[PDB]
RNA sequence: AAAGGUGAAAAGAACCCCGGGAGGGGAGUGAAAGAGAACCUGAAACCGUGGACUUACAAGCAGUCAUGGCACCUUAUGCGUGUUAUGGCGUGCCUAUUGAAGCAUGAGCCGGCGACUUAGACCUGACGUGCGAGCUUAAGUUGAAAAACGGAGGCGGAGC
RNA sequence: GCGAGAGCUAACUUCCGUAGCCGAGAGGGAAACAACCCAGACCAUCAGCUAAGGUCCCUAAAUGAUCGCUCAGUGGUUAA
RNA sequence: GUAGGGGAGCGUUCAGUCCGCGGAGAAGCCAUACCGGAAGGAGUGGUGGAGCCGACUGAAGUGCGGAUGCCGGCAUGAGU
């Protein structure tokens, strides 16, 4: 159920933020499974045929974080800001 | 108030010290030295302790003014 | 010679030191006659009554 | 209401059960020591306990409990036979600094702490 | 995201230490105690099972060790560092060998200490915890 | 013209002291110790970001090892037969399967072993 | 040496209350007494009252990061906020150094003051500009809620 | 570390040469540990493969497989 | 990434100028989970009582944790 690195595990019908997928307010993106999000269970190429669909939900500048670094005795103190851009996705699994 | 200054026609000075940003500590000067010192006089022809090229060399001739001719 | 303290002490310890300095409350009773309040085994100070009268009102 | 100014116009501050020993010549912590026994107790109790606590700061403290009871009964129309010590505390005054000479040439700043002793009396009922 | 569980159960067993090397039973039990065999395993919870050891009297120690195996208990006091052979401690009070072993094999912070308690140590074939219905664990490497 | 600090310093300082809370003693209350405490705190934040990336990985791992062993498999052998049948699952997911989804872990096991021999 | 501030105006608080007092609680004045004469704001260290969550088998540069608990809901019901238990992890800062947690220097804490500047119509460069084989004034003069005049000298022009 | 000198084929020794490293270098390893072995950190991730180095428990990972050795706790500090 | 050179900027005052606010309330202060890559800067709520934000440009006594720094206040040691 993977998507730009991270695998995921969905049941049916939910949100999941991933990263900068293309399109805007309501495209229609689809991915090929590695695993059954529930019943009977099947895995791998035996389950790529079984796939999921998932409609877009939103574009996102996530929660703030800072990037600070320090090394003693040098005066090395670094201060930067950072937000990781994500996309919100509605699960519509086959 | 309309106006504006020519791009690059006024450079903002250097105020040394002030942060690690920045020119931390020292102020360009490094660590110790005779150079480190709030004090005049060094100066510019003072090589070494020593004796200088400047005074190591033959004094040739003298100095006459003369009539110099306009081209 | 001349021992001093090494480091300033904290609000925390310091107030753990004080943990006992807490005053104990005079355990009092009301004095069968004049009716103020007497200390057990002493004279009820208002009237002067230990069983009849002594020090005076 | 609307304006802060309007609220200022309309209401006024009433202080219910409160009185203040200001600028009293005694160190905070000492005086607290008396006062820790008054707090939250049947206000008359406080008048009694404060007759048999043998510390020096018994008396200014009691003086302020009659003031409170006074202000509470009169100025605030309260109920003597159910009045009590809702609050009690003390904080620092402007502490009074003078020099003491010492061995050899040295000198010393010796501080005569003052106290803002303060009690708030109130009505205590369970239901 | 990942699944942090809730500590129901409280599960009990009987390790029979009769004729087993110390270190081995030591790690078997240390592990059952720590919890590591619980796929819902969790590092700030003491999920682990309760271990009842019988016959700590009849443990196996490989020679010549019990005539070589020192135990050093320092006492604060000069000339404290007292000694004890493994056979000494074994005839004396054997559950304090087994205890001693299992206890080096469990974390030395607030947790581990507290975990110690999940150890019930005996000798012969008798325990008073028949009310805790312990599941007779075995001796394997799985 | 002269320009006192006037205001700026109190500003900087408060900034720190508002970062600086929950901190035990002086740390949360005096500037210098505060800002300071935060220098070190910086070190700990950075490293521990990547670090937690390690730690979680560890956690997932031990849970899977468990799982395997719960039947008769080693972690290494399970995961290897789950590389062999090419069942390219994240291991975070594998933990999830393992501890929240029983019979599924069962099957994935039987698979790995099959592909192993 | 440090010393400054009630209010628009003294209208400066008659008068009742606890106390010898000091001080306060009313009242009354005022727009405000959240200005009452220790009288503009009232930061921080620092001392206290109350409340939340916690803390008496525990080993600690006091943080971090992960999870559970409990609490709260005015940029705030989720990426939450406060607090906490358990875990992993973790050698204050500065300066000085071959090398600092260092048992090496400095410092009790918090405020506020505290240090790379100015001058010369000097030198030499980078950016820019205006005129450009040409470029330029100084002292002064006059006017001056403004500036203009001022070639005396300066720099370029040819080297050896 | 390799080359030599002064030393006592002493030194966390000193004076040259030479490579790398720290200095000005975090990250994993060597329990701990400027120099050593792996490796040069532009931010984010609850994603995957490896290096040195590891895989009984503490502490991630084979209490692995087969042919052996030592029984001395050698391993876990020296010699004629 | 240390000494160092370079690049772009954040904030403070005074000043010229414009946008403009303010007793239905200015600055300053106090709380907070918003925004900016960072210096920083906004929203609202409580304080206060008469002044001030913003843009562009100019000039600086222009940004402090250290100097056994200076002034002042308040802590420790101690109810000793
Ligand atoms: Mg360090
Ligand atoms: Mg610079
Ligand atoms: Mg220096
Ligand atoms: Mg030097
Ligand atoms: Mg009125
Ligand atoms: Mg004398
Ligand atoms: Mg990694
Ligand atoms: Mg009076
Ligand atoms: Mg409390
Ligand atoms: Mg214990
Ligand atoms: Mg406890
Ligand atoms: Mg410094
Ligand atoms: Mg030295
Ligand atoms: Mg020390
Ligand atoms: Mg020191
Ligand atoms: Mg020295
Ligand atoms: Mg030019
Ligand atoms: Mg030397
Ligand atoms: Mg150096
Ligand atoms: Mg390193
Ligand atoms: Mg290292
Ligand atoms: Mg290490
Ligand atoms: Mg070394
Ligand atoms: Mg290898
Ligand atoms: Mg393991
Ligand atoms: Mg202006
Ligand atoms: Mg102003
Ligand atoms: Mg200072
Ligand atoms: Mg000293
Ligand atoms: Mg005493
Ligand atoms: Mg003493
Ligand atoms: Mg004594």
């Amino acid at each position: 159920i993977q998507t730009g690195g991270k695998q995921y595990r969905v049941s049916e019908g939910d949100v999941i933020r991933v990263e900068s997928l293309q399109g805007e307010a309501g495209d229609k993106v689809e991915l090929k499974a590695l695993f059954v999000g529930g019943e009977q269970t099947v895995f791998g190429e035996d389950a790529g045929k079984y796939t999921v669909q998932a409609e877009v939900v939103e574009h996102g500048r996530g929660k703030k974080i800072y990037i600070r670094k320090y090394k003693s005795g040098v005066q090395y103190r670094r201060r930067t800001g950072h937000r990781q851009n994500f996309t919100a996705i509605k699960i519509l699994g086959i | 108030h309309d106006l504006k200054p020519t791009p690059g026609s006024r450079k903002d000075r250097k105020r040394v010290g002030r942060g690690p940003g920045g020119t931390d500590k020292t102020a360009g000067r490094g660590h110790k030295g005779q150079k480190s010192r709030s004090g005049a006089g060094k100066g510019a022809f003072f090589e070494g302790g020593r004796s200088r090229l400047i005074a190591r060399l033959p004094k040739r001739g003298f100095n006459n003014v003369g009539t110099t001719y306009e081209v | 010679k001349h021992p001093v303290p090494k480091k300033k002490t904290s609000k925390s310890k310091r107030d753990m030191r004080r943990s006992h300095h807490a005053l104990t409350a005079p355990n009092l009773t009301e004095c069968p006659q004049c009716h103020g309040k007497k200390l057990s085994h002493h004279i009820c100070p208002n009237c002067g009554y230990y069983d009849g009268r002594q020090v005076l009102a | 209401f609307r304006n802060k100014k309007q609220r200022k116009q309309q209401v006024k501050l009433r202080k219910p059960g409160f009185a203040v020993a200001k600028y009293v010549r005694m160190s905070p912590r000492k005086v607290r020591l008396v006062v820790d026994v008054i707090r939250g107790k049947s206000v008359q109790d406080a008048e009694d306990l404060l007759r048999f606590i043998p510390r020096s700061a018994s008396e200014p403290v009691a003086k302020v409990l009659n003031s409170a009871k006074a202000n509470a009964l009169h100025n605030d129309e309260m109920l003597e036979d159910r009045l009590f010590v809702k609050e009690a505390y003390v904080d620092a005054g402007p502490t009074l600094k003078r020099l003491i000479p010492r061995a050899r040439g040295s000198a010393n700043i010796i501080k005569k702490r003052t106290s803002h002793i303060t009690i708030i009396v109130a009505e205590k009922g369970n239901k | 995201k990942t699944y942090i569980p809730k500590n129901d159960e409280q599960n009990w067993v009987v390790v029979d230490a009769s004729g087993v090397p110390l270190g081995r039973l030591a790690t078997l039990i240390a592990s059952r105690i720590r919890g590591k065999h619980r796929p819902d395993f969790t590092p700030n919870m003491i999920q682990g099972d309760f271990v009842v050891v019988i016959n700590a009297a009849q443990v196996a120690l490989t020679g010549k060790k019990l005539d070589d195996k020192v135990y050093t208990r320092y006492t604060g006091y000069q000339g404290g560092l007292k000694t004890e052979t493994a056979r000494e401690a074994l005839s004396k009070h054997p559950e304090r060998v087994i205890e001693h072993a299992v206890f080096g094999m469990l974390p030395k912070g607030r947790q581990g200490r507290a975990m110690h308690t999940r150890l019930k140590v005996y000798a012969g074939e008798t325990h008073p915890h028949s009310a805790q219905k312990p599941q007779v664990l075995k001796t394997q490497p799985l | 013209p002269r320009a006192k600090t006037g205001i700026v310093r109190r500003r900087r300082h408060k900034k720190v002291l508002k970062r600086a809370k929950g901190f035990w003693g002086s740390r949360s209350k005096q500037y210098r110790n505060a800002f300071q405490t935060l220098l070190n705190a910086a070190t700990y934040e950075y490293r521990d970001r990547r670090n937690k990336k390690r730690d979680f990985r560890r956690l997932w791992i031990q849970r899977i090892n468990a799982g395997a062993r719960l039947h008769g498999m080693n972690y290494s052998t399970f995961i290897n037969g789950l590389k062999r049948a090419n069942i390219d699952l994240n291991r975070k997911v594998l933990a999830d399967i393992a501890a929240r989804e029983p019979e599924a872990f069962k099957a994935l096991v039987d698979a790995s072993r099959n592909a192993r021999q």
